[PDB]
């Protein structure tokens, strides 16, 4: 369980950094990263370059799971 | 059955092996008589210092089976032609994604893409909220967020289709199996051991004990019995076919054919031209199967952290190149 | 040849190779041979220091079925010396011919192809 | 109708029963990505007991040499006439005369000496092996006592020493992802999306 | 003979998983189809 929980927490920082530099919340922005990072939709420059990993390691995880299967 | 006469030196017991099996069927090819004695002076009876194991004199025995490999001082007295194994030897990341140029068929459709979003602003005041859709969409469904909808339905089906198409391609790349020869030592390692990993001093063992100190000779006959190295798994070198014969029996152990590092009568004459042409003539069809079935005789893997190694492969590439741009653009456009 | 080319070898040391004249009609081929066969001929003779020699072979009882062999017929008929250059054969028929010396490399037989490939129908269907 | 085409095809671009409908989709989506598995999951002799190199084939050669050794090896097992008889057919003056035949993949196989056609195919990075030894097997005439000698010559470590030193010398020498038509796929789709456009436009005035 | 007849008879004389696709996954996924839309049908009309 090391990966989900370290590269959300990756997440909701650099999110965070964007957000608050560019805002002069912090638990809005990691809510709503958190959401993204488990494929619902219950939730600007460069934003969508973080949106590219979610779908490959998506695939990974399932790719794995294809392994197991 | 099949068994033979044996006795060493007034008690007999039941005797017989491969050695047997080719001694019987030599001396039925032959029809010669014979007698199975046995060792009764060390466990080889070489000439160790003057003094093989039935013929360390001149002309004490009259044949010669003793399995043990064939040398110079050895094979220089007497004529010991055979044939066996001569034991000479002993003991995805990457293409994760897909290949580059594949998809170059979605970038030219991000063009196309974003050309068709410029045929659409004068047919019915959103570029940027156009920008954004079509940049969030480039990529699988899972998104935050009548040519109008047609458009967008052939670019999913085609863009599933992909990831239908991806998954096919890792299913293939998951289904993968898996499982050193430079010279007589641990592929150019130190002579002998960087004193770690000691081994392989079994005290044959003569022959490389001669050759160019054998490990320092620092062997103090550690081996004992071979068996005693089935503990010895990762807490070794010896003769190659007895290595195999223990390795058929798990213990995975150290198996090169090629490697073949180190690489059967009296001196009597008048008896090495015989056999041998009689090995030369009827062994080579039978010998092998005759040795195999009456003696000398995997891509499983479940799961292990060697997934987080694999993710770790298409994980850092992505992470850090994006953060380093980010960055980069974070504090330089602000001036 | 031109007189054999003088090259090292990979380790730097030269790699020796001999005039050697045989068969390539009738004329007489003088090319230059070499191979580990020849390097251990080499040693032999360093060894017992022979005045060797060499030459190639033409190939590899009602009127003629026995005296057909190139190799061991061809050496034994031709006079040349015991030395004999590659394996080849080595059985009991070429043994009790003339003679077979400690196997100097253990072998056996194998078989050499060509390795397939390509995946194709999508059916992602025409229906 | 557009709803529903949008919403049989997995995207966000869009009431007591409707979510019954709603239900066959997911499931119907599984079924055509299962049918991608079931499409996806897919796929030599590898030793003389091959039935193809034993039995008669007409496509698959069994090539030979010219009654070298191996002539000889074969004539020992009766049942191998066949082969034998194909033998008749598959002797060449040498192995690279074979070797280069078979480069064209005219001729499926040659059984040859594991050693020669193992650095061979070392050379040749372009075709594939099987080894698998299956008949583990310098001459002189029987009046040279230098035979001796000979035997004795090579039996040394030092000697054997030099052949592991020829040996350096000389042996030293599958996504298959399916995009072509793929991408042909999604070319002829763009294509249907632009003549779709035409027509759009051609309704829009 | 009991020894040797057999192999004698099959070396001397006497001597699969595989598929790609068809229409059966129309009449597969017919399976898992008509099931639900038909009852789904009927639940709603009633
Ligand atoms: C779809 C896309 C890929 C796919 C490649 C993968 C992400 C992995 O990367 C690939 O790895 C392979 C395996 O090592 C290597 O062989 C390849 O060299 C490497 O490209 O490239 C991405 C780079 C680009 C971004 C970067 C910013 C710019 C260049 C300019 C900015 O003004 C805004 C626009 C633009 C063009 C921006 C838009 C999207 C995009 C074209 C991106
Ligand atoms: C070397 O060979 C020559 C043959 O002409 C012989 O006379 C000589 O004794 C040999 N030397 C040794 C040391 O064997």
């Amino acid at each position: 369980q090391s990966t989900l929980w370290l590269l959300v927490g990756l997440s909701v920082h650099v999110v965070a950094v964007m957000l608050y530099l560019l805002d002069r919340t912090l638990s809005s922005a990691m809510w709503f990263s958190w959401g993204v990072l488990l494929n619902s939709g219950i939730g600007r420059i460069l934003g969508m370059v973080w949106a590219g990993f979610a779908m490959i390691i998506v695939a990974s995880y399932t790719a794995n799971l294809a392994a197991f299967l | 059955r099949d068994s033979v006469p044996c006795r060493s030196q007034p008690e007999k017991r039941c005797c017989k092996g491969f050695c047997i099996d080719i001694l019987k069927r030599l001396a039925h090819t032959i029809g010669f008589s014979y007698d199975l004695y046995l060792v009764t002076n060390g466990k080889h009876g070489k000439k160790i210092d003057g003094v093989m194991i039935g013929e360390v004199f001149y002309q004490r025995a009259d044949m010669a089976i003793g399995s043990l490999t064939i040398n110079e001082e050895r094979s220089e007295i007497v004529d010991f032609s055979v044939p066996f194994v001569e034991t000479g030897i002993m003991v995805s990341a990457f293409l994760e994604p897909y290949s580059p140029a594949v998809w170059v068929m979605m970038f030219v459709m991000c063009l196309t893409v974003v050309a068709v979003t410029v045929f659409i602003f004068e047919y019915l005041f959103t570029i940027g909220k156009s920008i954004w859709l079509l940049w969030a969409l480039v990529f699988n469904n899972s998104v935050p967020v009548t040519t109008s909808k047609i458009m967008v339905l052939v670019w999913a089906f085609f863009a599933v289709i992909f990831l239908a198409s991806y998954t096919a391609n890792l299913a293939a790349f998951m289904i993968q199996e898996e499982y050193s020869g430079l010279s007589d030592r641990k592929f150019q390692r130190p002579q002998e051991q960087p004193p770690l990993k000691f081994g392989t001093v079994p005290n044959t063992e003569k022959n490389i004990r001669s050759n160019y100190h054998s490990y320092m000779v620092r062997y103090n006959q550690p081996r004992v019995e071979e068996a005693l190295t089935q503990l010895k798994a990762g807490k070794f070198i010896y003769d190659a076919a007895v290595l195999n014969y223990m390795a058929r029996k798990c213990k995975l152990v150290t198996i090169g054919s090629g490697k073949v590092f180190a690489t059967a009568l009296h001196k009597g004459s008048r008896w090495k031209r015989p056999i041998d042409l009689a090995l030369l003539q009827f062994l080579g069809d039978d010998e092998i199967e005759m040795l195999e079935r009456l003696w000398l005789s995997d891509k499983i893997e479940v799961m292990s952290s060697k997934l987080d190694i694999d993710n770790m492969a298409g994980v850092f590439y992505m992470l850090l190149v994006a953060m380093g741009l980010s960055l980069l653009v974070f504090a330089w456009e602000h001036l | 040849t031109l007189t054999c080319k003088e090259e090292f070898t990979v380790n730097g040391d030269p790699v020796k190779k001999v005039i050697c004249t045989g068969p390539n009609p009738r004329h007489t081929v003088p090319q230059c041979c070499y191979g580990f066969c020849i390097d251990l001929l080499i040693k032999l003779a360093r060894t017992m220091n022979f005045t060797y020699e060499v030459h190639l072979v033409a190939d590899g009882v009602n009127n003629s079925n026995k005296k057909e062999w190139n190799g061991m017929m061809g050496e034994l008929l031709s006079g040349q010396a015991d030395m004999i250059v590659a394996p080849l054969t080595i059985n009991n028929e070429r043994a009790q011919y003339i003679e077979f010396s400690k196997p100097f490399k253990y072998q056996g037989l194998t078989i050499l192809v060509k390795k397939e490939i390509r995946s194709t129908l999508d059916s992602f269907q025409p229906f | 109708m557009w709803f529903s085409w949008g919403v049989l095809l997995n995207s966000g671009i869009g009431r007591i029963l409707g979510m019954v409908w709603a239900g066959f989709a997911m499931i119907i989506v599984a079924s055509y990505t299962a049918n991608l598995a079931a499409f996806l999951v897919l796929d030599r002799i590898t030793g003389i007991n091959d039935p193809r190199l034993r039995n008669p084939s007409d496509k698959f050669i069994y090539a030979t040499v010219k009654q070298s050794s191996v002539d000889i090896y074969f004539r020992r097992q009766v049942e191998l006439s066949t082969m034998y008889r194909h033998m008749e057919k598959h002797n060449y003056e040498s192995a690279a005369e074979a070797i280069q035949a078979v480069r064209d993949n005219k001729l499926h196989a040659f059984i040859w000496d594991s050693a020669v056609l193992e650095f061979e195919a070392s050379q040749k990075c372009d075709l594939v092996t099987t080894g698998e030894l299956f008949f583990r097997s310098i001459g002189m005439r029987k009046d040279s006592p230098w035979k001796q000698n000979v035997s004795l010559s090579i039996l040394k470590s030092h000697e054997n020493g030099f052949m592991e030193d020829l040996d350096k010398t000389w042996v030293r020498y599958a996504p298959a992802t399916l995009t072509f038509e793929n991408m042909a796929g999604v070319f002829m789709l763009v294509a249907g999306g632009i003549v779709a456009g035409i027509f759009l436009i051609f309704i829009e005035i």
